[PDB]
């Protein structure tokens, strides 16, 4: 009593303006006991929550723009991205709740090729590099307060040994 | 608009017990069903619990069946998680999100809080300030990972910051 959501690729390295198409494979079929297909697409950003943006195969959710589109056939689900902007960018996440218990897909990154390299985000606005600057600020402060609660985690026992005196 | 607030979250021993609240704000509390989601420190995503909009209906996978309570109180508008028996496989960060019952599952996520399962005290019951002295040199091995931390992604800004300036 499982259903395995098999994501693919793990990571989809694009240039803005590319077509991006991420996959979704369901173990078992996930046709929903009123008929419907519970299939949707989750996109986090990177220190921030996810936030809906397809939801039963083919329908956006309020606010999500015409470049995304979402299609299936029964196990297997795409989710397409026609002009790929820097608002995109992050792990997206397919999920299935027609069956009991309700699983989530392992992920895809769709990420920049070569954003490491500074000639290419040249292209780029001075307006969309800051929001990529200040992108990175979540990411660091929520794998800093990963390291300090593994201090705390260490800390506590040492506390108590001295409330114990 | 939609404003959900996690708490409750903290440090605790296997076998333990622990409790998280979420306080909705900006909408009619008893229309939508509830739910919590965890997302593992390898960023996976697993469905928690599901309650109604009253309460009556409750669902959870078989991971945390029996251990973990969902529940409500639509006069408060919060929502409740009963965990016990916390195993290491817990240690995550749980979201509470809304729902719109027949349509989609989670629409509106919460900035959600950190539940850490503590995994070591029998041989700590000694000399008392030597256990003073070891609390205290553990602190710039945290800076020292902080740092590292630090410097990673100011190697991660560089490119961006240079693609500024080029232009
Ligand atoms: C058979 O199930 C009936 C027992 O539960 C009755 C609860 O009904 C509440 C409204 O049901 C609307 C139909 O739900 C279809 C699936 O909805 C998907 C999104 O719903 C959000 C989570 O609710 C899941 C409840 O499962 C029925």
């Amino acid at each position: 009593m499982d259903v395995l959501m098999t994501q693919t690729p793990l990571s989809l390295p694009v240039s803005l303006g590319d077509q991006a198409s991420i996959s979704c494979r369901s173990s078992q079929s996930i046709v929903h006991s009123n008929g419907n297909t519970y299939l949707e697409w989750y996109l986090q950003k990177p220190g921030q929550s996810p936030k809906l943006l397809i939801y039963k195969v083919s329908n956006r959710f309020s606010g999500v723009p015409d470049r995304f589109s979402g299609s299936g056939s029964g196990t297997d689900f795409t989710l397409k991205i026609s002009r790929v902007e820097a608002e995109d960018l992050g792990v997206y996440y397919c999920f299935q709740g027609s069956h009991v218990p309700w699983t989530f897909g392992g992920g895809t990154k769709l990420e920049i090729k070569r954003g490491s390299d500074y000639e290419f985000l040249k292209s780029w606005t001075v307006e969309d590099l800051q929001k990529r600057l200040l992108a990175l600020d979540p990411m660091m402060e929520q794998e800093i307060e990963e390291i300090r609660q593994k201090y705390q985690c260490k800390r506590q026992p040492i506390l108590d040994a001295i409330e114990a005196k | 608009e939609v404003q959900l607030v996690e708490s409750g979250g903290g440090l605790v021993k296997p076998g333990g017990s622990l409790k998280l609240s979420c306080a909705a704000s900006g909408f009619t509390f008893s229309s939508y069903a509830m739910s919590w989601v965890r997302q593992t420190p390898e960023k996976r995503l697993e469905w928690v619990a599901t309650i109604s909009s009253g309460g009556s209906y409750t669902y959870y996978p078989d991971s945390v069946k029996g251990r973990f309570t969902i529940s409500r109180d639509n006069a408060k508008n919060t929502l409740y998680l009963q965990m016990s028996s916390l195993r290491s496989e817990d240690t995550a960060m749980y979201y509470c999100a809304s729902a719109y019952d027949g349509s989609y599952y989670f629409d509106y996520w919460g900035q959600g809080t950190t539940v850490t399962v503590c995994s070591y005290e029998f041989l700590k019951s000694w000399t008392v300030e030597d256990l003073q002295k070891r609390l205290l040199a553990l602190d710039p091995m945290m800076e020292q990972e902080i740092e590292e931390i630090r410097q990673k992604y100011q190697s991660k800004r560089q490119p961006i910051l240079d693609a500024i300036e080029a232009k």
